[PDB]
DNA sequence: CTCTGAATCTCTTCCGACGCGCCGCGA
RNA sequence: UCCGCGGCGCG
DNA sequence: TCGGAAGAGATTCAGAG
């Protein structure tokens, strides 16, 4: 239509507002009941708004177009169409200003801190309770000063007139009319330089930034206030009518009626001359209905109306999940849908879903009209209608014919992610129940148990080939969130194709040999031999030769009669051993994955269908089946539950005989129920799990049992060692809603009753675990909300943007396990460096080539240990990623397509699995390797053995072949029994430490005499007359005297010759501090030697908070300080809680100071050299901080290490890109420190692409770039933080982006994708993406 | 008459159900050994035994 | 339940809602989502403007099925005038440029 | 019937460029009615322009020819009627 | 002994899934 | 032809 | 006609003068 560019917003003219209107409306009448006519200057008069019907006079003048665009003589309503009624906009003129609530209440009050004045004293001027006043030279009395009524008439009863003093609404008007926005600008930024404190300098800051906010909008501040006031049109505020005659009122209606009333009350008091207090009154009581009109609730108590519910006002109708954006401009009701109740078919093919008539014939009734026309069996739309509802038999002739290649969307609520939602083609059945097939129905999440499901269809033919092309079932194999697929057998199909596979030891016909597959299905199906008999066949198979020919190979191999009929079905090119051996559900998933790998998209989904059909069969012809014999109850139990209760009752009576504590009298008997029933765990398990039956020569022999639920558990069909333990074990502990565990556990299995004690207690469990669920779900689907609402903006937007940084990927690895290997962490990444082959210098993979499951195997043969990889955070396009940086779209298994956007991809994939978490002393070496030290620096003692001064240090075991096979942390000063490089063997200590205490340690031998220490004062002389020996303690501030504070207690080592010995390296004397409260063993004046130590020392949430947390960017409460700077630390002064540590540099010229508590436990000793990112004190791990030491690889390792640990932990996978691609979201916000010749302010926030832009710009003309730091902030500000107002407005806090935007006069481009999904043109990824290039040429050509 | 799917028990563990079919099967069975003794008319002592 | 068109609401004028209004169902944020995640822009695009909301885009494009030419013309979504004209009511000034 | 795409999208490339190219085809076949160049078996226009892609016979610039050569068959009949206009008028 | 800045405390505001189905009531 | 509010109900 | 987290404002404590 009006072919937009972009959207403005700014504040409202009363000239402009008075402009829009065609009248103003004075009464508050609403509707005649005589005639159902508006009443003239009523909220619906008709000669304003326009007439209620098309070219009807109010009057009955004129009747019809022939007078179409003229005016009634008789009143002033037009000839016209109803659609101006939506139109038309009234206004309303007040005697008196009011101030608009929303600059006023909103959290920073935006007029307030313009005028610098408390929210307090605008309130109580605004609302009428004190005069405020504006000065004259004559007086002392100063602008602005607030003024109570006693010092107002004090003040105007000896200068009255002299000065002026005013009520809140004029005097704020006059006040803001009567000011100059230049000279305040440049006195606040000299006020700015010239002041030092940061609270003044941000409020300084923030003032001269609204300042030029308003002078670059030009908006006239005053305008803030209102004078005029816009009536909404009469249609969008509609007056509905109700049984017997009566009218609901829309809120807003009754809202103006007060606001008039009260307009009107306040023009006649005073036309005819009020006295003062009455009209004050009055216009506060209007200043009150204007808050009540548009903001109701905002302040004070809600107005309310007779149902005793508050009314909602405007602000109302577009706040909160019932406003406006979300429910109307978002997800709008749409025609030609349908919802039943879904229902399983194993007929259909893998592309098809069954449709009921019936539904078919109402979504395509128009389709069928067109047709039938068409075909000229109808003439007119009434013939159609009247033989489609007599359904006369050639209309389901027409109805077979138009949908035969039609196809339809089906959609499953709530669409977790985007596989909610796919594309079929559809086949007709009669019924009502909507057909799925199992296999994708699977994926859907969705069960058979009264599901249902909504079907739409597509109307143009561009909508049905994006259909056909994109959603069609048969593309989406793949999962998004990882490689492996999605249509993935389960149940019946997986139990069939079980029992298929399973051999015997002896079966009917053993033995024999077939020439072919078809005569093992013959001799099945003519039943001379069972399935499970084992037999020699001749079997052909194919393999792709080098040249890509499947080139055959024919041989007898040993098999099942069931392996030959499963293998029947195969494609040609895959091995024969895949089959040939008992399959289970995770077989079948990396045959339909190496199926997929090794041949094209299509042979894979006739596999799929085949596989699924075959299944079916199958398992049908099996019978399987459960019955009560089968939960075998291993007798063994009785008596180790005997012997579990001979225990209790031995612990029990030996804490009668007062022996042990009650804790640990309650510990040993947890330990032992638990042991019991691990021990009646492996024996039911040991028991159900294999028998015995006679071979073929006559002699008994062992196998897997036929047991059905057993082998239910062991296909992987359903069910786990944990059910399987409950049905027939005993279930063992269980927990008391405060999470401690009973001592007496649930003894009966369920296969005997359970007592109601037993099943009392049980109940615990299953009502703390449904209402875990039920509230989980509403933090999953928040959660996944704002994911999307960060991420929305990202699209693959350019090729390769030729950026050499990247990220370093090694395998995860903690405590000697390898919890990720190298190969799902680098598969499908593009390589940032070109990759050499260990030991040598020649390159094994070059640069920028995508890393697919050839290379990765590549890898793997020569053992790479780490890669460099292109990183989404470390792209250099601007709005967007590249298509190198991004990689392999796990959908498709190739290089992503430019135009897809992948931030919602990656947000839904995060948000999904999110339902299925959970919300309420010495080193031994565990394999073969080498040892290696991370970081150390260590010290040998005449006990031979070595001691760490690093603090941070870690043994790395590493592979013969240099690659890494376990690593630890060690402590400070723990002693090691081996040197670095020494071979290793599992269970062999190499190190030990307390972990009790924290000891000191002595480099070099010599004679210790104490320094800087008085007894009594820094140091007390302990005698443990109740423990032991003699030792000397460090008197804490609180013990010490005053002259222990100064004197830091501590001992120099000194030589023979009692000389102190200087530190060997530095200048500075070997001298050793005691910290506060430390403990030491040796007295004044012993010898010690080398590598020697003497101190002593006194020394879990839940995982969606916790990613939650992480995703939000929390402060934890208790954040470790680094090293900010390199240099050397230094003590200093001392005060109250608070130690002033310094950090020196070691050339730098600028010192530090730091407030470092001192009940955290500092690991800092005066001694210690340290650089930037060093951690000076332990702890929680702030982001923000992280950051600004290490830098954006540093933050991006961290978060995703501690998404993927919680996410592992569970189970789930999630590739890391989907992370990587968050991170850049979160991370846009800079911060400038130097301008260099650019425009920019100091300390301003700006979009990082921006700065970039213009750094790039102003350096291409030579001129000194602006340098930056970048700031973490969490998804929530930045989301609000984006230029695009309106998709900020649409996600929270709506009033606050909206006045922000009003004062600030921003402007929106409308480029993301929420906007466009609002304005309704093609939004800017996947197909609607070629159409803006074309566009935006058109706008580089405009 | 009605066919149901047997994996859903162990996972869902409600062993309880199976053993109502047994019962089932038992009580049913009961009646069609006394409806036939009805059926052949015999005499009504010997039904009041069993 | 299934409908092809039927009765529209006064004020937003999209579908009714529910079974006994004989409305349509309702396309929610979450499919939008799922629509995005694909390159289907062209469906999207159907399902907000003509099919939802466009008060004359609708019958343009009954009429061009019932013509049986798979046409379409994208207006303007009436909801988007209606947040319009309550912004404009609430005193903030907002309109359109490069028109 | 079309199982699967998969080969027509491998000869365009880009997938989405796909949905755009047989759209045009599409909208050409139907209105303009210009007939398909392959056996039709009561198949629709979208697949049959699926079909004729897959098997090159039709590609953007293809398309973009034909559309050059019935514009440059357009213009000539325009000139060739306002020439024999002329020559009514001589 | 006093003044300013920084830190801490108090008060206020925002958020706390998507989808359908029936019933009642409506100054 | 309709704005809801409350309530149960199934996903 | 209800608890939790974040931000802003106010009050108190420590350090420096
Ligand atoms: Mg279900
Ligand atoms: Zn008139
Ligand atoms: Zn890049």
């Amino acid at each position: 239509t009006e072919e937009f560019d972009a959207i403005k917003i700014a504040l409202a003219s009363p000239d402009m507002i008075r402009s829009w209107s065609f009248g103003e409306v004075k009464k508050p009448e609403t509707i005649n009941y005589r005639t159902f006519k508006p009443e003239r200057d009523g909220l619906f008069c008709a000669r304003i708004f326009g007439p209620v019907k098309d070219y009807e006079c109010l009057c009955g003048k004129y009747k019809r177009l022939k007078h179409r665009g003229v005016i009634c003589e008789k009143c002033g309503v037009e000839v016209t169409q109803t659609k101006v009624r939506r139109e038309r906009m009234g206004h309303i003129e007040l005697a008196s200003p009011t101030a608009h609530i929303w600059f006023l209440k909103s959290l920073p009050s935006r007029i307030g801190l313009l005028l610098d004045m408390p929210l307090r004293d605008i309130e109580r001027v605004l609302y009428f309770e004190s005069y405020v006043v504006i000065e004259g030279g004559m007086t002392n009395l100063e602008r602005q000063q607030i003024l109570t009524e006693e010092q107002y008439l004090d003040a105007l009863e000896e200068f009255g007139d002299e000065f002026d003093a005013k009520m809140g609404a004029e005097a704020i008007q006059a006040l803001l009319k009567s000011m100059d926005l230049e000279q305040e600008c440049e006195q606040l930024r000299e006020e700015l330089n010239e002041t030092n404190s940061e609270t003044k300098r941000k409020k300084l800051t923030k003032r001269i930034k609204l300042l030029e906010a308003f002078v670059q909008s030009g908006n006239k501040p005053e305008w803030m206030i209102l004078t005029v006031l816009p009536v909404l049109p009469p249609d969008l505020r509609p007056l509905v009518p109700l049984d017997g005659g009566r009218f609901a009122t829309s809120d807003l209606n009754d809202l103006y009626r007060r606001v008039i009333n009260r307009n009107n009350r306040l023009k006649r008091l005073l036309d005819l001359a009020a006295p003062d207090i009455i009209v004050r009154n009055e216009k506060r009581m209007l200043q009150e209905a204007v808050d009540a009109l548009l903001d109701n609730g905002r302040r004070g108590r809600a107005i309310t109306g007779s149902n005793k519910r508050p009314l909602k006002s405007l602000a109302d109708m577009i706040k909160g999940k019932q406003g406006r954006f979300r429910q109307n401009l978002l997800g709008k009701r749409v025609d030609y849908s349908g919802r039943s109740v879904i229902t399983v078919g194993p007929y259909l093919r893998l592309h098809q879903c069954g449709l009921p008539k019936k539904m078919a014939l109402e979504l395509f009734k128009p389709f069928i009209y067109g047709k039938l026309e068409l075909r000229g069996l109808a003439t007119t739309i009434k013939a159609a209608k009247k033989m489609v509802e007599r359904e006369e038999a050639v209309v389901w002739d027409i109805l077979d014919e138009v949908i035969r290649e039609h196809p339809v969307l089906l959609n499953r609520a709530p669409t977790l992610h985007r596989l909610g939602i796919q594309a079929f083609e559809p086949v007709l059945i009669e019924g009502k129940a909507i057909q799925l097939h199992p296999l994708v129905c699977a994926a859907y999440n969705a069960d058979f148990d009264g599901d249902q499901m909504a079907v739409h269809v597509p109307l143009t033919l561009e909508a049905q080939l994006e259909a056909r092309a994109l959603m069609m079932s048969t593309n989406n194999i793949l999962s998004p969130a990882n490689g492996e697929p999605i249509i993935v057998p389960s149940q019946d199909v997986v139990l069939g194709l079980y029992y298929m596979t399973r051999d015997c030891v002896n079966a009917k016909g053993e033995g024999m040999v077939l020439t072919g597959p078809k005569e093992a299905e013959r001799l099945y199906r003519s039943g001379l031999a069972s399935l499970h008999a084992r037999v020699k066949v001749r079997i052909t198979e194919y393999e792709k030769d080098a040249n890509g020919e499947l080139v055959a190979k024919t041989s007898l191999k040993d098999t099942t009669v069931g392996r030959a009929i499963l293998w029947m079905i195969v494609p040609k090119g895959l091995p024969y051993s895949i089959v040939n051996q008992a399959l289970g559900k995770k077989a079948i998933s990396k045959m339909l994955n190496t199926c997929y790998r090794i041949l094209g998209l299509k042979p894979t989904v006739i596999f799929a269908d085949q596989i699924m059909y075959t299944g079916f069969a199958y398992a049908a012809r099996s019978g399987a089946s459960v019955g009560i014999d089968d939960m075998v109850i291993p007798e063994k139990k009785h008596e180790i539950i005997s012997e579990a209760e001979a225990e209790v009752a031995e612990i029990q009576e030996q804490f009668q005989s007062g022996l042990v504590t009650a804790g640990e009298r309650y510990n040993k008997v947890i330990d032992i129920w638990a042991a019991a029933n691990d021990r009646v765990s492996k024996a039911m398990m040991d028991n159900l799990q294999t028998e015995t039956v006679i071979n073929r020569d006559g002699q008994e022999e062992k196998q897997v049992s036929f047991n059905s639920i057993y082998m239910m558990a062991d296909s992987g069909a359903r069910g786990s060692a944990a059910q399987i333990r409950q049905l027939a074990g005993m279930r063992g502990l269980m927990a008391k809603p405060d999470g401690s565990i009973i001592e007496t556990p649930i003894t009966a299995n369920f296969r005997e009753g359970l007592n109601v004690l037993q099943y009392f207690i049980s109940t615990h469990g299953a009502r703390k675990g449904l209402a875990d669920t039920a509230l989980k779900t509403a933090n999953s689907g928040y959660l996944t909300r704002r994911l999307v609402d960060v991420a929305q903006d990202l699209v693959v937007t350019e090729d390769d943007c030729g950026t050499h940084e990247g990220i370093m990927m090694t395998p995860v690895i903690e405590g000697g396990d390898v919890k990720e290997p190298l190969r799902d962490r680098v598969l499908g990444r593009v390589t940032a460096e070109d990759v050499l082959k260990p030991g040598t210098a020649d390159i094994l993979v070059p640069r920028n080539t995508l890393l697919h499951e050839q290379w990765c195997d590549l890898l793997e043969e020569n053992s790479v240990d780490a890669v460099k990889v292109r990183s989404v955070v470390s792209c250099d396009t601007d709005f967007g990623v590249c298509a190198h940086c991004y990689g392999r779209d796990l959908a498709r298994g190739h290089i992503i397509n430019k135009g897809e956007a992948i931030g919602v991809i990656a947000a839904q994939s995060i948000g999904e699995p999110g339902t299925q978490l959970t919300m309420r002393s010495s080193i031994q070496v565990k394999n073969k390797g080498s040892i290696k030290l991370s970081n150390v620096k260590s010290v040998v003692n005449s006990s031979g053995k070595l001691v760490i001064t690093s603090r941070n240090t870690e043994l790395k075991l590493i592979d013969e072949f240099g690659r890494t096979k376990e690593s630890y942390k060690v402590p400070y000063g723990a002693v090691l029994a081996k040197g670095d490089g020494e071979q290793v063997a599992g269970g062999e200590t190499v190190a030990n430490w307390d972990p009790h205490t924290m000891p000191v340690i002595t480099e070099v031998s010599g004679f210790v005499r104490f320094t800087d220490m008085i007894d009594g004062q820094t140091i007390t002389r302990q005698t443990d007359e109740l423990t032991g020996l003699s030792s000397l303690v460090v008197l804490d501030s609180a013990e010490r005297t005053a002259g222990g504070k100064d004197l830091r207690p501590a001992l120099k080592i000194v030589d023979a010759q009692g000389n102190d010995v200087l530190i060997p390296g530095t200048d500075m004397p070997a001298q050793y501090f005691l910290p506060g409260k430390a403990i030491v063993q040796l007295e004044d004046g012993v010898q010690i030697s080398s590598g020697d130590t003497l101190a002593r020392i006194p020394q879990i949430t839940g995982g969606l908070p916790r990613v939650a947390d992480l995703f939000e960017a929390r402060r934890p409460k208790e954040p470790a300080i680094l090293a900010e700077i390199s240099g050397i630390v230094s003590f200093g002064k001392e005060t109250k809680g608070k130690r002033r540590l310094v950090i020196t540099p070691v050339d730098g010229s600028d010192p530090y100071e730091e407030m470092i508590p001192k009940w955290r436990q500092l690991n800092v000793f005066e001694g210690e050299r340290v650089e930037r990112g060093d951690v000076i004190s332990d702890g929680p791990e702030a982001p923000h901080d992280i950051l600004r030491l290490r830098g954006v690889h540093a933050v991006t390792r961290y978060i995703v290490n501690e998404v993927q640990d919680v996410y592992r932990l569970q189970g789930v996978k999630i590739n890391d890109k989907h992370i990587e691609v968050i991170v850049r979201q979160m991370l846009r916000k800079a911060t400038i420190v130097n301008a260099g010749s650019s425009d920019f302010l100091e300390g301003e926030q700006v979009e990082y692409s921006r700065v970039k832009i213009a750094n790039r710009e102003l350096e291409a003309n030579g001129k000194v770039g602006a340098t930056y730091s970048r700031d973490l902030l969490g998804i929530t500000k930045a989301s609000l933080a984006t230029e695009s107002f309106i998709s900020a407005a649409s996600f929270q806090e709506t009033t606050r982006v909206l006045t922000e935007a009003a004062v600030a006069g921003k402007r929106d481009e409308l480029r993301g994708l929420k906007e466009n999904v609002i304005v309704g043109r093609l939004i800017p990824a996947g197909t609607g993406y070629a159409y803006h290039q074309d566009r935006m040429r058109r706008r580089a050509a405009g | 008459d009605i066919v149901l799917n047997p994996l859903g028990v162990p996972s869902r563990m409600n062993i309880g159900q199976i053993l109502e079919t047994h019962l089932g099967m038992a009580a049913k069975g009961i009646g069609d050994k006394i409806n036939a003794m009805l059926k052949q008319q015999q005499e009504v002592a010997k039904l009041r035994e069993f | 339940h299934a409908r092809s068109t039927g009765s529209y609401s006064l004020v937003t004028q999209q579908p009714l809602g529910g079974k006994a209004q004989f409305g349509g169902q309702r396309f929610g944020e979450m499919e939008v989502w799922a629509l995005e995640a694909y390159g289907a822009a062209y469906t999207l695009q159907e399902m907000l403007t003509v099919k939802s909301d466009d008060v004359n885009g609708r019958t343009k494009m009954y009429k061009n099925i019932v013509d049986g030419n798979h046409q379409m013309e994208p207006g303007m979504p009436e909801s988007f005038n209606v947040l319009l004209k309550e912004i404009r009511s609430l005193g903030i000034n907002i309109e359109l440029e490069d028109e | 019937a079309r199982v699967t795409v998969q080969d027509a999208v491998e000869k365009i490339g880009n997938r989405f460029d796909l949905v755009l190219v047989a759209a045009r085809r599409a909208r050409q076949m139907q209105v303009g009615g210009k007939d398909p160049l392959v056996p039709e078996e009561n198949d629709k226009t979208t697949v049959i322009a699926l079909r004729e892609i897959e098997e090159g016979l039709i590609n953007n610039q293809i398309l973009d020819v034909r559309e050059r050569q019935e514009q440059q068959e357009q213009e000539a009949a325009e000139l060739q009627a306002v020439t024999a206009i002329a020559e009514g008028r001589r």
